[PDB]
RNA sequence: ACUGAACUCCUCACACCCAAUUGGACCAAUCUAUCACCCUAUAGAAGAACUAAUGUUAGUAUAAGUAACAUGAAAACAUUCU
């Protein structure tokens, strides 16, 4: 059953959990020093594999933990909440940065992960909804795209509008429950065991393992729905306002299977967007 | 006044009167000095009448504590937990009696006001009172002005 | 006219703790990219802004010292320039304050 | 006079169990003998209650009142002792449980009215208390909902007896 | 359990302060458990004042809690080895042999890390100054 | 200064009696407390239950073996109420048990039982042994005394008033001390239940009994927020018990409750118990 | 009432709010940028725009002279507004000076504006700089402006 | 017909509802004699008892955070201007 489903794969997400955290213990002071233009100098002796950038921000103030969305570990892109390694530099990356394209990719892929847990958790029991992949598509598309393959069944039925409704009501209940972006750095072999039914989660798992010069790979977790992640995410679902999943598209060539690409649009809090100008931006998100 | 002061319902301490009576009191503690007028009348009962209500209330223990006292005092602990502390002091022979067999004879509820002087845990027998007791039924059971 | 009678510390405390008397939340506070500090949306950073006055003030100063005396505002346009800088080509013609520390990243 | 609040940074909690929650930590500070009004300080007071300590500098750094600069020195040294002596991890991890201001100790002066009378002039001090207490600051109590309400109403109903009788 | 009317007489008065400063105001459960080579002396110096150095290599407890009593420093039940060079102080007429300085060498092992995430901030410059 | 003794004496009093107030002290065992005689408070207990206790099996029944496992640590630095215990508990429920099916004989093996497990259970036998000071009496490792032990202790007074007076003492004792507590209690609220309507309807098939038949007998304010529905169940249009609820599934629930009521024999007008 | 009256009360009188006026914009001209109470800034802003285009009405204009030694006390800057000024927007219509808010004086909490002339010498104010275009609402709206074009 | 008191009856208990005035029984606290010795007893005394005198002294409220008060402008805080 699916709900069997989620339940063993959160019971081997969290046994990978523990495993890491086993493989890391006692405390293991780590020095990283803020190199960000504003508080520069600051140094935070952290716990090893246990701290992270959110911790680095609690200790700086209330404003870095709203306001900051990545954190730049030696030059990399961080998640706010996963465990720091080794002494870095660490810089907080916000929505309103010079550059903040890194923070709207993140943005985008949790968004579209979102998007991914409410289509996931949508569908009535007797059809069947394999998640193939979140497509990593420019923000200036107007749109994240979610691909996902629906049953034979409902080859044939397109979202209605009250269908497309219902899915935005699910994403902003996922929104109010403010559900932490947990991540995880999971060798291919646990990513396969977890993934192991859905085959087009295997492929991308496997695609990504050769990608990298290890096997590691990027699984994140909302609740109770794991995901491989293209990159970091965003800390927290609430970091999501306006969130509309604005259309369901059939890909033209599906000879094998019916690939369904859900588009839709958010905007976090810090970038809230006026009734008119989101309509306008919900209309363009339909292509 | 009973608006500035705590009440409760008339009540026994566990149905004291249904199976058997169990004298509630169960303790008592006179603290009386050898020395001093105020305890005179407490020597006087500790000598003469403390043994009788000792054998006459097998139930509860005596304790007879001589130390030196400015005012005796006398310490009835009940079943139920309550301590209710009393002063002997320049009480009479027959005062002290009186007080005590008052306290061998009282439950360890609080002296407050009682809400009601009776207490039912089955008021009623035939079935309490509701607006539909004494109120006919109609075929089919149709309200007023019912069309059918 | 005078008071009929004491007020009461109720009607005192229901007057005094009112909303319409009570101080009320900000919410246009908001840190400034520049410099970390906190700032109003519609005003200033005051850390900013103090940085800015200082080194005006040190600018005017050494106009002061140039100009020597009241009453002496040139009639030419006047360019700062700082260690281990050279009037342009446009700088001809307009007279140089220098100053003793190095150009500052936000000045340009 | 009192110094109570000074002493209750003193009092040492015995051990916790390792299956217990943790205890969150607690800063008690004030200032003594401050040249402004109980009265309004205690606006301030009322407004940084229950606020986190980030929440609480930043409003009273924009406010125009004297006091708010004060309370805002006093926040600040609550939260350096609270770091460097309470073993609180993370500056922003503290709210203010508690904010009061008290009367201070006052001086009688005299003003001088227009036909020889006179008035007394107090001139007045106030103390000012905090407690920081570390965690996130607790949720608003939120506004009872009419499901809720009508619930109470509800309850009430049922809760009736037959007064006066058996 | 904070005797310091014991304590007085047990270390000299150069090392009480450093024996109770830093432990106002929080419980320590310092436990000794048996020693791995017996002690022995070092060296000895010398209005006159006696001064002995005692080498210990010996194995200890230590669990540090705060006002709150939440474990801030090291394991109650696990025991760690402790390498100290203990130096004594007697006066010369009623004195005795108390505590006066423990010699850290340079090349000791880093002691137990914290349990508990710090930060050294940086300059607080003021607007004149710019971060070097 | 005013000079006096008895004005600061009875401040002090005053202050005393506002300290503890404010701050009770930790609660003692009443062993511990001054004025306190074992020998003396136990035959008082026998005195007081009018019942002519051996005093070593009482002593024994009043011991418990954590109390013994903590003197012995102690001591490092007695038989207990085990056996006792149980004798009483296995009397006390096989008495409870005739005493019920006496009372009730349409009452089931289930509803029998359950009534058993709430007088013998933790709550009324602790509030029981509260009130009789057998938690005064009781020699335990820790205090309060926990349910548990209160319990264990009052069915070993329970045993050693059996081995000591007889079977027809320790079933008036029975009588006296835990039937009362049924007193105003229902039937219900004495033994839990679920789906009452099912368990009606089972008990009329064993019965050989058609399934009874929910009908509104009344009505009032069906469309308001406070509405008042009185079901009736009929059997081959016979009421047999008629329940009122606020909304018409309550009402049937309570209804079912009602009829299962009558047909156990435990109306709250049945005839009250006999002392 | 004053509906349509446009010029706040100032001073001790109308005379002496141009006075006021006047000593601000002298500390104007002399020094491109002034602190000041916000109502006083913003009553002195349109003066200040009037002498520069007093100034671009030249230097041989008898009334734009007797305007400029009337409203510069400190007549050596008469030469600076007819001579650097002037010439410094003569390229531009308007909007020669610049007026931002600061926070409020600690004397006394009054609302303070700093006003300065634009392309002064002196440092640049930390003006409010609008949301970078790579944001990502920014970036959508560029999306939509892309798609529009595209499609119109 | 019923309602209807502090009238009357009923269970129990009884000195326990008049201004000025008058008779009487007790008594808080203090000191002294002698007791007592976690607050007292029998007596002898007396600056021996305060919801009230626009009472006296001290404290703090209310009116009230009100009436009322104050610093000409810019600035390099040199200086200049009104
Ligand atoms: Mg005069
Ligand atoms: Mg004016
Ligand atoms: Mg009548
Ligand atoms: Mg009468
Ligand atoms: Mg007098
Ligand atoms: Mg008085
Ligand atoms: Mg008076
Ligand atoms: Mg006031
Ligand atoms: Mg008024
Ligand atoms: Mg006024
Ligand atoms: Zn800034």
């Amino acid at each position: 059953s699916p709900t069997e489903l989620t339940e063993m794969r959160n019971d081997l997400f969290n046994k990978e959990k523990a495993r890491q955290l086993s493989l890391t213990p006692r405390t293991e002071k780590i020095e990283v020093k803020h190199v960000g233009k504003t508080d520069p100098g600051t140094v935070f002796v952290m716990n090893k594999n246990i701290s992270t950038p959110y911790s680095c921000a609690m200790h700086l103030s209330e404003w870095y933990c709203r306001k900051s969305i990545l954190a730049l570990v030696d030059g990399q892109p961080w998640d706010m909440y996963k465990p720091l390694t080794k002494s870095c530099e660490i810089k907080f990356l916000t929505f309103k940065d010079c550059d903040p394209g890194e923070v709207n990719k993140a943005y985008w892929r949790s968004c579209a992960m979102m998007m991914g847990c409410v289509i996931e958790r949508a569908f009535k029991d007797e059809y069947m909804v394999n998640l193939v992949r979140a497509p990593e598509v420019p923000v200036i598309s107007g749109a994240f795209c979610y691909d996902v393959v629906l049953d034979s069944k409902l080859d044939e039925w397109m979202p209605t509008k009250e269908n497309l409704r219902s899915f935005t009501k699910d994403a902003h209940a996922l929104i109010y429950k403010d559900l932490p972006f947990e991540t995880l750095e999971v060798e291919a072999k646990v990513a396969l065991e977890i993934f192991q039914h859905s085959k087009y989660k295997v492929d991308f798992i496997e695609e990504k393992a050769s990608q990298n010069p290890e096997r590691i790979v990027k699984l994140h977790r909302i609740g109770d729905f794991i995901d491989v992640s293209e990159g970091p995410l965003i800390p927290r679902t609430s970091i999501c306002f306006q969130y509309e999943v604005s259309a369901v598209h059939n890909l033209q060539p599906t000879q094998p299977s019916l690939i369904r690409r859900f588009q839709g649009v958010s905007l976090p809090v810090h970038l809230r967007a006026h009734f008119t100008i989101w309509d306008k931006l919900l209309e363009r998100s339909r292509k | 006044t009973a608006r500035g002061t705590p009440s409760r319902f008339l009540a026994s301490v566990l149905h004291n009167g249904l199976g058997r009576y169990v004298q509630q009191l169960q303790r008592l503690s006179f603290s009386v000095s050898r020395d001093g007028a105020s305890s005179r009348g407490a020597r006087e009962f500790v000598e003469r009448e403390v043994i009788d209500f000792a054998r006459r209330n097998p139930g509860v223990v005596i304790y007879v504590n001589s130390r030196p006292c400015c005012v005796p005092r006398v310490v009835a602990e009940y079943l139920n937990g309550a301590v209710r502390e009393e002063s002997i002091h320049c009480k009479s022979v027959e005062e002290i009696s009186t007080l005590v067999q008052k306290l061998a004879d009282q439950s360890g509820l609080d002296v407050i006001r009682i809400r009601k002087p009776f207490h039912t845990d089955n008021p009623s027998i035939q079935g309490q009172w509701h607006p539909f007791t004494n109120k006919p039924t109609t075929f089919r059971g149709l309200r007023p002005r019912e069309v059918q | 006219a005078a008071p009929k009678n004491r007020r009461t510390i109720e009607v005192n405390r229901c007057r005094r703790r009112n909303p319409q008397k009570l101080i009320k939340v900000k919410n246009n506070i908001d840190v400034c990219p520049e410099c970390g500090h906190l700032k109003q949306k519609h005003v200033l950073c005051a850390y900013c802004y103090e940085k800015v006055c200082k080194e005006t003030a040190e600018i005017r100063r050494q106009i002061g010292k140039q100009e020597g005396g009241p009453f002496k505002a040139p009639t030419i346009e006047t360019v700062v320039l700082y260690t281990g800088e050279t009037p342009s080509e446009q700088d001809q013609g307009k007279r140089i304050i220098e100053r003793d520390r190095k150009r500052p990243s936000w000045f340009t | 006079i009192s110094r109570k609040w000074e002493k209750k940074n003193k009092i040492v909690y015995p051990p916790q169990l390792p299956g217990e929650p943790r205890r969150p930590a607690e800063i008690y500070h004030c200032r003594r003998q401050i040249k402004y009004s109980k009265d309004k300080m205690w606006y301030l007071a009322k407004l940084i209650r229950g606020m986190s300590i980030d929440q609480a500098l930043a409003q009273l750094e924009f406010n125009d009142k004297k006091g708010a600069k004060i309370i805002k020195e006093v926040l600040l040294e609550a939260q350096d002792m609270a770091v460097r002596d309470h073993n609180v991890e993370f500056r922003s991890n503290l709210y203010i449980a508690e904010s009061t201001s008290g009367r201070g100790q006052c001086l009688k002066r005299i003003r001088y009215h227009g036909r020889g009378r006179f008035g007394i002039m107090e001139k007045v001090y106030c103390h000012y208390f905090v407690k920081l207490v570390e965690g996130p600051p607790p949720p608003p109590e939120p506004p009872k909902t009419a499901v809720a309400h009508a619930k109470e109403y509800i309850q009430q109903l049922r809760s009736r007896t037959i007064v006066h009788t058996l | 359990n904070s005797d310091h009317d014991r304590l007085h007489t047990l270390v000299t008065e150069h090392c009480f302060p450093d024996m109770t400063w830093d432990i106002k105001y929080k419980t320590v459960r310092w436990s000794f458990v048996e020693s791995l080579e017996p002690s022995h002396v070092v060296q000895v110096r010398c209005n006159v004042y006696g001064q002995i150095t005692v080498r210990m290599h010996t194995r200890q407890t230590l669990a540090i809690y705060d006002r709150f009593g939440r474990l801030m420093y090291g394991q109650e039940d696990v025991p760690k080895d402790v390498l100290e060079y203990v130096v004594f102080e007697k006066q010369l007429p009623y004195g005795s042999w108390r505590m006066h300085t423990k010699i850290v060498p340079p090349w000791a092992p880093p002691k137990q890390p914290i349990l508990k995430t710090v930060m050294i901030p940086g300059p607080q410059l003021k607007p004149e100054e710019e971060y070097e | 200064v005013k000079k006096g003794f008895r004005a600061a004496f009875r401040f002090q009093k005053e202050l005393e009696r506002q300290r503890l107030l404010r701050c009770p002290p930790p609660p003692v065992r009443r062993s511990e407390k001054p004025n306190w005689d074992y020998h003396a408070e136990i035959q008082a207990f026998g005195h007081r239950l009018q019942e002519n206790f051996s005093l070593d099996l009482l002593k024994t029944a009043f011991v418990n073996s954590c109390y013994i496992k903590s003197e012995e640590a102690k001591r490092q630095q007695l038989k207990s109420n085990q056996e006792l215990s149980e004798q009483g508990t296995s009397f006390s429920q096989t008495c409870l048990t005739q005493f019920l099916e006496d009372e009730y004989p349409d009452m089931p093996t289930e509803g029998i039982k359950n009534l058993v497990d709430f007088l013998t259970g933790e709550e009324v036998v602790c509030h029981v042994a509260r009130n009789l000071a057998v938690e005064q009496l009781t020699l335990s490792e820790e205090f309060p005394v926990p349910p548990a032990v209160l319990q264990q202790t009052f069915f070993a007074v329970i045993g050693a008033l059996l081995q000591s007076s007889g079977p027809e003492r320790t079933a008036l004792f029975i009588r006296d001390f835990l039937i009362t507590q049924m007193t105003g209690k229902e039937l219900f609220e004495m033994w839990k239940i679920i789906n009452p309507m099912g368990l009606l309807v089972e008990e009329l098939k064993k019965r050989n009994v058609s399934a009874p038949e929910s009908r509104l007998t009344r009505q009032s304010g069906g469309t308001t927020a406070l509405p008042l529905y009185f079901v009736g169940l009929y059997c081959d249009k016979k009421l047999i018990a008629e329940g009122p609820g606020e909304t018409v599934l309550v009402a049937e629930e309570e209804a079912a409750r009602v009829a299962l009521r009558k047909l156990y024999g435990f109306t709250e007008n049945r005839r009250p118990w006999n002392y | 009432i004053s509906h349509g009256r446009v010029f706040r009360r100032m001073g001790l009188g109308p005379e002496s709010r141009i006075h006021l006026l006047r000593n601000l914009l002298t500390g104007l001209v002399r020094h491109e940028r002034i602190e000041a109470p916000w109502a006083r800034v913003d009553e002195m802003r349109g003066y200040a725009e009037k002498l520069i285009d007093y100034g671009k009405l030249g230097d041989t204009n008898e009334r734009a002279m007797r305007m400029a030694d009337f409203w510069l006390t400190e007549k050596d800057l008469i030469p600076k507004l007819f001579q650097v000024l002037a010439p410094r927007y003569k390229d531009q219509t308007g909007g020669y000076t610049r007026m931002l808010q600061i926070p409020n004086r600690s004397l006394d909490r009054a609302k303070m504006a700093v006003i300065e002339y634009k392309g002064n010498c002196l440092p640049p104010l930390p003006l409010p700089r609008r949301d970078s275009h790579l944001t990502l609402l920014n970036q959508l709206l560029q999306g939509l402006r892309q798609d529009l074009r595209q499609s119109q």
